[PDB]
């Protein structure tokens, strides 16, 4: 019973990760923050100052 | 989780541990 | 016109610097320049041949010197970051 429960839990993790797109929110947020900082740094060259 | 052609002095240094090595860990 | 070689191009007084390559971007008749996010010219239309050329800058990168201690040894190794090995500066070009 415990082995079956463990296997089913792993399968449910598989399914939830596959279906829900926002599961990996933290890593995607870090990547987006870094990319946005780089994009702002690039765009700052367009200003006259 | 989802090379940029930035030529204004910006570069991305590759990580020392490749994804294969992290997977091996 | 010189293509595929890093040149100090001067298109109608643009006085830029980079290597010129054939571009597939279709400029509208009323526009002669193409900028980017940093408001730097990316594509230009040749004032004579009326062709569109991409301005990408010359191959640039950092230089990292891999060395042991000077008290340990004297030989060093040079790393050219994000630069293909086929790039060969025969003449003096910035570092070393
Ligand atoms: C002379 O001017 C015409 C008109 O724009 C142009 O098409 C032609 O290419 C020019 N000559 C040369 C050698 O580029
Ligand atoms: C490092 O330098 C010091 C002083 O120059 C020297 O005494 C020492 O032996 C050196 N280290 C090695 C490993 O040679
Ligand atoms: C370097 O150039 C060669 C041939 O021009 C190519 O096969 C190789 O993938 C290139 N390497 C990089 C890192 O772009």
């Amino acid at each position: 019973l415990i082995a079956n429960q463990f296997n089913s839990a792993i399968g449910k993790i598989q399914d939830s990760l596959s279906s829900t797109p926002s599961a990996l929110g933290k890593l995607q947020d870090v990547v987006n923050q870094n990319a946005q900082a780089l994009n702002t740094l690039v765009k700052q060259l367009s200003s006259n100052f | 989780v989802t090379c940029a052609q930035k030529f204004n002095g910006l570069t991305v240094l590759p990580p020392l541990l490749t994804d294969e090595m992290i997977a091996q860990y | 016109l010189v293509k595929n070689k890093c040149v100090n191009f001067n298109f109608n007084g643009l006085t830029g610097t980079g290597v010129l390559t054939e571009s597939n971007k279709k400029f509208l008749p009323f526009q002669q320049f193409g900028r980017d996010i940093a408001d730097t010219t990316d594509a230009v239309r040749d004032p004579q041949t009326l062709e569109i050329l991409d301005i990408t800058p010359c191959s640039f990168g950092g230089v990292s010197v891999i060395t042991p201690g000077t008290n340990t040894s004297n030989q060093v190794a040079v790393l050219y970051q994000d630069v293909n090995c086929t790039e060969v500066p025969v003449a003096i070009h910035a570092d070393q």
